[PDB]
Formats: C-alpha cells, sequence, structure tokens
C-alpha cells in the first residue's frame, strides 16, 4: 500500500520528539544555567594604524594578500618610527588586525605616564613596546589548513621585516649602545595562537627569532573543528614538535629550549573556542609554560568572552604590566632569560598560591633591623592570633612580634596573615609593614655592610634587642575584598573598585630559619584596618572528603568546620574532576554574637591541573563549574594524589566563634547544558551514523521485497532492532604513552558517561527526522511555485562537467552543484509520483531523496571551503587544485546524479553477494561517522564518495545503464 | 576622538 513520505510511526515521532526536546533543554540550560558574572570594563583609545606598505611581494608573494601595519596611538605616537621591543599581534579565524586597539593602547600609555619618567627602569632596560598588527582580510582559518601555512609563512617574512626594520636610522630611533632585536613577541588571539606555533616549524622559520608567545583563548590541545584535513595535520604536526622537543634530554637538542608559552583561556564564558581545548598540559612543561584562566589572574577575577579577552580594561592592564616586566633591551632577544619570564608571568598571571609559586622574602637579604625592647611586650606568646581591628590604636609606630613555632613537631604547619591594608614596600612609610626578623647576636660577628638596612627602633630604653627583617611584600597574595558590600571579585565601575586584601601563606619548613614574624604598625590615628595573622596545623585547616561519586550525585556532600578553626580553611573532593558537571555550594551564614565580623566569607574554587581558580567574595551561594578533565583533550599528566580533584579554600573571621557548614550538590542541568560547548561538533558526523542505518534497512527491504520504504518507514524498522544495537556496540567498543586515546566516539574512556552514546543517538534521530521534514518541505514548496508558474502560464497566456573540475573548480563548488541537481531531480520525482501514484514510481522517489538527504548530511563538511574559495576570488588570491584530488572526490557524485536524472532506479539485488556489499558498506559509514566522526570529519566526504561509487556500479552492469 |  502507498504510505505517505511525510507519515510517521508513534514510536518514531516520540523519539524524534525527545531527541529534540533534550537538544532544546541541552542548548537553553547553556545560556542560562551556571553562567559566570560578566566582568569586563570597556576600554576606550585613540587608534591610528600605519602601513608598512615597503613589505610588499618582493618579500614573500603572500603580500599581495595581506598586509602588516605598525599601531600608533594618537598623542603618543606622534611619527612612524619604531623605539623600543617589537611585539606582534596575530588575529584569529576572521578577526581584525584592529583588534590590537587595547593591548597596544595601554602600552602606549602606560609607558607615557609612568615609564618614560623611572629613570631607573629605563636604566634596567625597558623601553616602549612596538605593536606590529597584521590583516589577514578576516581569513577564516579554522576552517582551512592551508590558510594557517599561509599566514604563519607570511608572518615568518613579515617577522624578518620587523627586525629589518630596527636597522634603518630613518625608521628606528634608539640608544646606539642598544643590541640589534633579534625576536619578536607574539601575541596570538584564538587560531592566531596557532599561526604562532606553527611558525616555528614552518621552512623558513629564522631560528631565535620567537621566544615568548602569549595566546589568547586559543585551541592548543585540539583542532575546534575538523572539517578539513589539513587543520588536523598542521595540529598533528606542531602538537608532534613540542611534545618531542620537550621530551628530550639535552638541551642544545631541544629546538623549544628557550621558548615561553603562556596560554590564557576566558573561561566559561568563552563561547567561540572551548576553554577545555587552551590547556598546554600535555604540551609545555611547566618550566616553560602554563595554563591560566582569566578568573584567576589577580585584579582581573572575571570570566570572558572570545572577543572580550582583547578589550577588557583589568586584563589589558595585567598583560601589559607583564609585558613591561620581561622586556630586556640590553638583550638580542629583547626580553629576560626564560627562568626569569616564567616567575615575572607566574606572578602577574598566576594567584600565587600555587606549589609552582615561588617564596622570595624567606631567603632574600634583610632589608631592616629592627630594635626592640627586651621587655618582651611586641613578643607574644605562642599559639595566639594576632588580631588587629583597627590600625593606630597607640598612637606610635609599634612592633608585634610573633615568635615562630620550632620545627621539633612532626605535623605541617603555615603562617597566614590577611590584612586589608596595603603592606608597605622596603624603605616606604605607609600604615603597615610586615617582616620576617631574625635575631642580631649582641656579639660583633662581622656581617653584611647593611647600607641597604634601614634601621627602626622602638626600643626606647636600655634594652635595645636588635632585629635583622625581611620586608614579605615580594611574597603578597592579592586576594579579591570580601566585604558585606561586595558580591563580585571585580568591580565595571573603576569608582566602585575596592582594594584587595593582602595575603601571607607560608610553610613553617622554609621560614624556621627565622624567629619572628613583625606586623609593624605604622599609624598612629585610628584608621579603618585589620591584620590577622596565626600558625596553624595542618589538619586543623585542610579537609579532605573521600566521597564516590555516585554518592555525591545521589547525596551531595555537607561539612561542618568546627568554631575553633583556623582563618584559612581547605576542603578538598578528589572525586570531583569532571568538566561535564556542575554543581552548587552553599556555605551557612556567620552568625557573629555582638561584634561584626572583620571580613566576609570569602571562598576559592581552584584546580591544580589548569590553573583556574574563581572567588566568590561574602559568599553564601556559588555556582560550581570546573574546567577539569574534558572529553577529547589529551589525558591529564601525573599528579600526587593531593592535587586531584576540586578543592574550596575558605577564609572566615575566626574571632566570631561560630561553626560554619559547607553544602555541595550537584546542578542536574547545568551540568546537562556542560555538553554543549564539548559535543556540539558532534552534529556534523554523528547524524549520518543514523542515516546510514536506516539507508541500510531501505536497501535491505527493497532487495527482499522490491518496495525500497520511505525514509521515516526506514527510521521506525531501524529504531526497532538496527540502531539500537549498534549504540551498544559503540558503547562496547569505548570500554576496549598514547595522546590519541581521547579523539574517538564520546571523548572518554571513562564508563561514567556511557549515557552520552544513547543520549547522542537519540538527539540524533530527532535531528535527522527534523532534516526529512524540511527536505521534504522543501521539495513541496520548490514543487507549488513550478505549478504556479504552471498557472499562470496558462492563465495568462552532460559529458562536459570533468573538465570543468579540473581546471578551476574546486570540488567543493561541484558538490554544491550536484546537490542543486539532485533537488531538481527530487522535485521532478515527487511531481511525477503524485501524478502518477504507481508502485514504481514512489520507488524512485524514495530512493532519491533517501539519497539526497545523504548527500545532504555531507554538505556541512565541504560548505566552509567554498566560503573560503569565494574570499580568495574576491580579494583576486587563486589556489591552484589538483586535478587528480578534485575529479576523484566528485566523479562518483557526478555520475549517481546524472543516473538520477536520467530515471532509472537502483537495480534490486553471487547476486547475495552484492546484496550483502550495501549492507556491509552501510554499517561501516555508520561505525566510521560513530567513531572517527569528530575529529576525523573531512573523511566522511571520501568515504560517501565511496558509497556513491558503489551505487553507480550496482546501476551499471547490474543492469543496462 | 576615541573609540571603545
Ligand atoms: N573598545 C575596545 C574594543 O571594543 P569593540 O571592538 O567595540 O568591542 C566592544 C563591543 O563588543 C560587541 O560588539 C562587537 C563589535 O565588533 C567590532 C569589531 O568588529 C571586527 O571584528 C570582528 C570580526 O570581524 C568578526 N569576524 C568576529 O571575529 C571573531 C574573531 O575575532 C575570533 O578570533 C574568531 O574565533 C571568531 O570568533 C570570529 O568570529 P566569526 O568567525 O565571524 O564568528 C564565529 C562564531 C559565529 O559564527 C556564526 C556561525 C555560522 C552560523 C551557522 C551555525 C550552524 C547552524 C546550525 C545548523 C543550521 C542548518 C539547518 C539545517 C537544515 C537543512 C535541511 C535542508 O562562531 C561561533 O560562535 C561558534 C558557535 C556557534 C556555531 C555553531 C554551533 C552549531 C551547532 C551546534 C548544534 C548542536 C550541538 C548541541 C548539543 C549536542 C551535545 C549534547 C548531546 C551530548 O568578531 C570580531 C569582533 O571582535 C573588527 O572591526 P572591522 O574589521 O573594522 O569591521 C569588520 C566587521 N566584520 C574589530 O576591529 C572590531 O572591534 O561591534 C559589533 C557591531 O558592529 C558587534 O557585532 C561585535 O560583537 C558588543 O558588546 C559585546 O562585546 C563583547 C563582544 O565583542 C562581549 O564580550 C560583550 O559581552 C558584549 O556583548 C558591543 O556592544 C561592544 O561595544
Ligand atoms: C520532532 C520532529 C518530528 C519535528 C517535525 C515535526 C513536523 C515537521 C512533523 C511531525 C509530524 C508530521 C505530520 C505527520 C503525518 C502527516 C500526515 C500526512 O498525510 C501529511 C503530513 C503530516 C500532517 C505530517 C506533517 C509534518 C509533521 C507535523
Ligand atoms: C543538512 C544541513 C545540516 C546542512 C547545512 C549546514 C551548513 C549550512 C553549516 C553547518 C556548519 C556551518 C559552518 C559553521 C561556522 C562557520 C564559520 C564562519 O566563519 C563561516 C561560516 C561557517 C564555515 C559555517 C558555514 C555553514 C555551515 C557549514
Ligand atoms: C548541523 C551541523 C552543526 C555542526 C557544528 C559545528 C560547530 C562549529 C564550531 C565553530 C568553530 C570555531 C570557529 C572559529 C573559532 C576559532 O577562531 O578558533
Amino acid at each position: 500500500p502507498w504510505r505517505s513520505p511525510w507519515a510517521i510511526s508513534v514510536f518514531a515521532f516520540v523519539t524524534s520528539l525527545l531527541g529534540i526536546g533534550l537538544l532544546l533543554a541541552v542548548i537553553h540550560s547553556s545560556v542560562t544555567r551556571q553562567i559566570d558574572p560578566k566582568g569586563c570594563r570597556m576600554s576606550y583609545m585613540r587608534p591610528s594604524y600605519a602601513k608598512l606598505s615597503d613589505f610588499d611581494t618582493e618579500h614573500t608573494r603572500l603580500a599581495s594578500k595581506y598586509s602588516l601595519y605598525l599601531y600608533r596611538e594618537q598623542g603618543i605616537d606622534h611619527d612612524v618610527k619604531v623605539r623600543g621591543v617589537p611585539v606582534l599581534f596575530i588575529p584569529g579565524n576572521a578577526g581584525s588586525y584592529k583588534q590590537v586597539r587595547p593591548i597596544a593602547a595601554e602600552a602606549a600609555n602606560y609607558f607615557h605616564d609612568v615609564l618614560q619618567h623611572d629613570e631607573a627602569a629605563l636604566r634596567a632596560g625597558v623601553r616602549s613596546l612596538d605593536f606590529f598588527t597584521v590583516d589577514f582580510n578576516e581569513d577564516i582559518t579554522a576552517f582551512h589548513g592551508q590558510t594557517l601555512l599561509d599566514q604563519a609563512e607570511y608572518l615568518n617574512e613579515a617577522i624578518r621585516y620587523i627586525l629589518s626594520l630596527y636597522l634603518d636610522p630613518r625608521v628606528s630611533e634608539r640608544d646606539p649602545d642598544l643590541p640589534d632585536p633579534t625576536s619578536v613577541i607574539v601575541l596570538g588571539h584564538a587560531m592566531g595562537g596557532i599561526v604562532a606555533r606553527t611558525m616555528l616549524i614552518m621552512p623558513n622559520y629564522q631560528h631565535n627569532s620567537i621566544n615568548t608567545i602569549i595566546t589568547m583563548s586559543a585551541p592548543h590541545a585540539r583542532p575546534p573543528v575538523s572539517f578539513d584535513g589539513q587543520i588536523v595535520q598542521t595540529y598533528k604536526d606542531i602538537n608532534n614538535y613540542w611534545r618531542h622537543a620537550y621530551s628530550q634530554k639535552w638541551a642544545n637538542d631541544n629546538p623549544l629550549w628557550h621558548v615561553t608559552l603562556v596560554s590564557i583561556a576566558g573561561g566559561g564564558l568563552d563561547t567561540v573556542v572551548p576553554s577545555d581545548y587552551a590547556s598546554i598540559e600535555s604540551l609545555v612543561p611547566d618550566t616553560h609554560g602554563f595554563t591560566v584562566f582569566t578568573s584567576t589572574i589577580p585584579n582581573v577575577w572575571t570570566s570572558m568572552d572570545h572577543q572580550a579577552i582583547l578589550w577588557c580594561d583589568q586584563f589589558r592592564k595585567v598583560i601589559i604590566r607583564a609585558l613591561f616586566d620581561i622586556v630586556d633591551v640590553h638583550r638580542a632577544s629583547q626580553t629576560k632569560p626564560r627562568a626569569q619570564r616564567m616567575r615575572v608571568f607566574k606572578k602577574w598571571f598566576l594567584s600565587g598560591m600555587e606549589t609552582v609559586a615561588e617564596k622570595i622574602a624567606p631567603t632574600s637579604d634583610p632589608t631592616t633591623l629592627l630594635i626592640v625592647d627586651d621587655k618582651s611586650d611586641s613578643i607574644t606568646a605562642e599559639g595566639e592570633r594576632l588580631v588587629l581591628r583597627e590600625l593606630g590604636t597607640q598612637g606610635s609606630v609599634r612592633a608585634h612580634l610573633m615568635p615562630i613555632p620550632p620545627p621539633g613537631s612532626p605535623e605541617l604547619k603555615r603562617f597566614t596573615l590577611l590584612t586589608d591594608t596595603k603592606l608597605d614596600k622596603p624603605g616606604e612609610n605607609g600604615k603597615l609593614e610586615v617582616m620576617f626578623c631574625s635575631v642580631i647576636p649582641s656579639q660583633p660577628n662581622p656581617t653584611g655592610p647593611a647600607i641597604p638596612s634601614q634601621l627602626d627602633l622602638s626600643k626606647g630604653n636600655a634594652g635595645t634587642t636588635r632585629l635583622a627583617c625581611t620586608n614579605v611584600a615580594p611574597d603578597v597574595i592579592t586576594l579579591p575584598a570580601s566585604t558585606r558590600f561586595a558580591r563580585f571579585p571585580f568591580s565595571v565601575r573603576k569608582e566602585a573598585e575596592i582594594p584587595p586584601f593582602s595575603y601571607l601563606e607560608y610553610v613553617l619548613d622554609d621560614i624556621s630559619e627565622h624567629q619572628f614574624v613583625a606586623v609593624i604598625e605604622k599609624a598612629t590615628i585610628p584608621t579603618p584596618g585589620f591584620v590577622i595573622a596565626e600558625f596553624s596545623d595542618h589538619s586543623n585547616s585542610h579537609h579532605t572528603r573521600h566521597i564516590g561519586l555516585r554518592n555525591l550525585l545521589t547525596f551531595g556532600i555537607s561539612l561542618r568546620l568546627p568554631s575553633n578553626r583556623p582563618m584559612m580553611s581547605e576542603v578538598r573532593i578528589p572525586s570531583v574532576k569532571s568538566s561535564l558537571l556542575a554543581y552548587n555550594l552553599r556555605i551557612s551564614a556567620l552568625e557573629c554574637s555582638g561584634r561584626k565580623d572583620l571580613f566576609a566569607p570569602l571562598v576559592r574554587q581552584y584546580l591544580a591541573e589548569p590553573y583556574e581558580s574563581k572567588y566568590f567574595v561574602n559568599a553564601r551561594q556559588a555556582a560550581v563549574s570546573l574546567h577539569g578533565v574534558a572529553p577529547y583533550v589529551p589525558p591529564p599528566m601525573s599528579r600526587e594524589p593531593e592535587a586531584e580533584g576540586l578543592a574550596f579554600q575558605l577564609w572566615t573571621d575566626p574571632t566570631c566563634n561560630s561553626s560554619i557548614q559547607v553544602d555541595l550538590t550537584v546542578d542536574v542541568m547545568g551540568s546537562l547544558g556542560k555538553l554543549y560547548m564539548r559535543y556540539r561538533t558532534v552534529f556534523a558526523a554523528f547524524p549520518l551514523f543514523i542515516v546510514s542505518l536506516v539507508l541500510r534497512k531501505q536497501f535491505q527491504v527493497y532487495d527482499s521485497t522490491g518496495s525500497f520504504i520511505t525514509f521515516a518507514e526506514g527510521l521506525d524498522l531501524s529504531l526497532r532492532q538496527s540502531i539500537p544495537v549498534m549504540l551498544i556496540v559503540l558503547a562496547a567498543l569505548t570500554l576496549s604513552t598514547n595522546f590519541h586515546q581521547n579523539d574517538l566516539l564520546i571523548g572518554t574512556q571513562d564508563p561514567f558517561f556511557l549515557f552520552l552514546i544513547p543520549l547522542i543517538g537519540i538527539i540524533c534521530v530527532g535531528v535527522c527526522t527534523v532534516v526529512n521534514y524540511i527536505a521534504l518541505s522543501l521539495t513541496r514548496l520548490i514543487s507549488v511555485v513550478i505549478s504556479f508558474i504552471g498557472f499562470l502560464t496558462v492563465r495568462f497566456g552532460t559529458a562536459v562537467l570533468l573538465f570543468l573540475v579540473s581546471t578551476m573548480i574546486p570540488y567543493q563548488l561541484a558538490y554544491l552543484v550536484a546537490c542543486l541537481v539532485q533537488l531538481g531531480t527530487l522535485v521532478r520525482a515527487q511531481r511525477i509520483s503524485s501524478e502518477l501514484r504507481s508502485p514504481a514510481n514512489s520507488n524512485f522517489h524514495n530512493y532519491v531523496h533517501s539519497i539526497f538527504i545523504l548527500m545532504l548530511w555531507i554538505l556541512p563538511i565541504n560548505l566552509p571551503t567554498l566560503v573560503v574559495w569565494m574570499h580568495n576570488l574576491s580579494v583576486h588570491w587563486l589556489t591552484p587544485f589538483t586535478s587528480h584530488h578534485n575529479v576523484f572526490s566528485i566523479m562518483p557524485f557526478i555520475l549517481l546524479v546524472e543516473t538520477h536524472t536520467t530515471g532509472q532506479m537502483i537495480p534490486r539485488t553471487c547476486c547475495v553477494l552484492l546484496r550483502h556489499i550495501t549492507s556491509i558498506l552501510l554499517l561501516s559509514l555508520a561505525l566510521y561517522a560513530a567513531v572517527y566522526g569528530v575529529s576525523y570529519a573531512y573523511t566522511l566526504h571520501q568515504f560517501v564518495n565511496l558509497f556513491a561509487f558503489w551505487l553507480v556500479m550496482v546501476h551499471s552492469t547490474a543492469d543496462d545503464w | 576622538g576615541t573609540t571603545s
């Protein structure tokens, strides 16, 4: 019986409704649930660009297509001359060379305002930053690999030109004693970070010409999409190059020995590039680089868009300060040595509470000698917190000396100090100064001249004990100000910014050589300010909750920290690692009896795996979203059991004498919406798993009964047996020194996330049903247009295609034209089937429609190459095409579409062997799309091309062509 | 002038 193409089973309709429903729930809860606060303040400047038009086609063939600019900030840069350190900014996929405005303007203003007057800094080798930016015509690099290689080659030539600029007296004004620059600092945004890394493997790379790469939101670990095979191959090349180079034992064999790469990720607000891909932990050892999120950068403490990471005011200030602390024009490479650069980058980008953090004060030179009476009024008893609720109560400079406990005890102990008042630098007068003091023996034992050592005498008597003291300002940890009037670690308005807190954390072994911690209260009149300092035991401050993921998701975890707890407490849940699960954290009200608390509770939600810490000021209710073990990224390196999972660091006022409760439960809808970033690219390949299984059932029934069923009927028959079985096979496949372990299927071999395979399968079933109905609607709409033209008329009245592809037409244009001709054939077939309603006309219509659906699900992969080609034609760039690849990638589709235009139905199918070949081919296509589809989506075109060729063979000689 |  004739069954309409529009009819659908209740089973297949309900399943498609759930698939579309689960798609809307994932999409909706990815834009509304667990969204980080936006805290970027807009930056304003006066942009200007000088085109370096002497860098032309004589230097590189790409100079007819690309351009190089020198950023000039009006009012500060009054001429086009280079006078400092060259910096190169590389924009991303369809980015602009004008996106260098904020970072280049901050650098121009900061040197004008501050540094050019700083004579010591100029004596140390600091100069202007010359910001060069490159115009790529908004070329789409992520979707084309030859574009990426062209950009890298152009930029190597551009670096040669830039370094030649500093040799010309008519273009460069510099001190004559300075060395000639031999390196450029590269700042790359998005795919620009990849061009920056690609630049070091290209054959025209000049050695030692790059040593500093900073990338903002660049997908280092993994290509964003795999629609082009050249992108995937270039990623393999650069990732292999880093891994092989840094795996060398001898530095002379390491080409990247002097290169530092710092990867900054926007975080959860970045919806263009997943922040999971920014992790370079599998590429760069910690001695040469790290991955940092903008939420952990001090004085930034916010997540950012892909585009906001460039123009954020707080972030641009920090990056410019870091760039100005590494430059050294006394060295031909215009930067400090690699270790010093790493130390500076850690200081400016990291929280300072990391394991890789370096403590300077414990083992540095003393900067003051403190003379204090022997009455020991200043010297307090061990085991007492020092709490200063106001500064300047007495009216004179005071010293509070806290004796450091002896190291005899076996358990680990820490000294922690928190204050809201800025700590004085050495040789400075302010409200407060903290310093590590060591007793100077009364015996005149010779030592350093102590000429830098200033002297503070607070003894005023004959006692006069002498202390040599080191200021601890080098190692101050900046914490967001947590007061009762604060809601976010940041402030979008500069006027409303609260000056941040100051925090010191030391292990007892680091400072055991000293005898005291001196908190020098220099204020005389009573001024607002608090200081809390104490020594605490690791047992009392650090709590670990060993709870499985199943129990955590079922019940949650709840803690009760006691009242007699330190200022800083840590709660670690080692079983919270996944980036796909989001939680809700609740901190109970601090019932401070009588007195108000010195400060509101501060929570630091942090991970050690990348450097991602998130701060919650005045914490009661926090959304816990972490970038941990992501699906398709290389596996995490080895770490100690004390640094696995998620940890919460808590600061509360310890004088309140009130216990605090910490609850952590799972956010189901937020966890569901976490899947959009991780699995959006599954939907260029995985719907082909469903389509191939439906076309397999359609051909099975045809070869057995001679009736070629509709796509909806094939879907109904496949959902009953074929699709569920092959999802079980995918699950079984997942359960069965390599950095590509995580490229296949769902990205993870973890058993907990096996439900993702049914989830993706059902969403793809819904998407395939919707696309089927869209194609049916489009066919009917074009048929209505044709019939309307016919009625308006009535009432008011070959074999050349091979030559085209070999010469100039990329096979993607031919594929689009083939899809259009197939749509025309589909319209003709539907019209004929409606007119005659024969069982033979229904077969041809259904067959042509299914082949059209198969062709249509490959078009997403081919479309990006058309926009690149059209763009290149607009720019007048011509790219030759290898005829062997073009012809063989399009001829089976051309022949199939021609055969369909002849109106010939596929011959019904040693004969059983030909019957089984179609089944095996479609099964292999389904399995291949499911398994290798995310990482190797460019191979699907070739595999579907092979299937189109077999169908041409069954058509020809399996019948009369 | 000034732009953003
Ligand atoms: N002052 C200082 C500075 O400032 P400014 O700048 O002003 O800023 C501020 C601002 O901002 C904003 O605005 C902005 C601006 O702009 C300006 C600019 O401009 C330019 O630039 C630009 C460029 O050009 C562009 N291009 C861009 O770029 C970028 C770059 O940069 C980067 O690098 C890269 O990466 C990228 O991103 C790029 O972009 P592109 O590429 O273009 O894009 C990409 C993206 C998008 O795309 C789209 C896509 C396509 C579509 C399609 C899709 C697909 C579809 C689906 C399917 C359908 C089909 C159907 C079927 C049927 C058939 C049958 C038959 O991408 C993305 O996004 C990705 C994602 C999405 C996609 C996809 C997805 C899909 C799918 C999926 C599904 C499913 C899955 C799920 C689930 C599953 C799972 C579960 C289970 C398991 O951008 C830039 C910007 O920056 C330049 O200029 P010039 O050049 O001159 O001009 C030219 C023009 N073009 C520069 O210079 C400037 O600056 O303004 C404007 C106006 O005019 C606007 O628009 C913009 O936006 C605003 O605000 C804002 O801001 C920021 C942004 O920016 C943020 O952050 C904040 O928040 C705010 O909102 C304003 O207001 C302001 O004022
Ligand atoms: C979740 C998926 C199914 C989204 C697609 C929904 C729309 C496009 C589909 C779902 C069910 C479909 C209907 C199912 C059955 C028939 C009867 C047939 O004689 C004419 C078309 C008609 C009336 C279909 C029109 C299109 C339809 C309403
Ligand atoms: C059967 C259906 C799904 C076919 C339609 C899918 C097509 C229209 C979509 C799917 C993914 C899309 C691409 C995704 C993103 C970009 C980046 C942008 O800078 C240029 C356009 C480009 C390259 C899109 C072109 C159109 C595209 C290829
Ligand atoms: C139905 C087909 C949907 C397929 C989903 C494709 C998702 C496209 C993702 C865009 C990749 C990022 C674009 C450039 C970003 C960059 O510069 O790194």
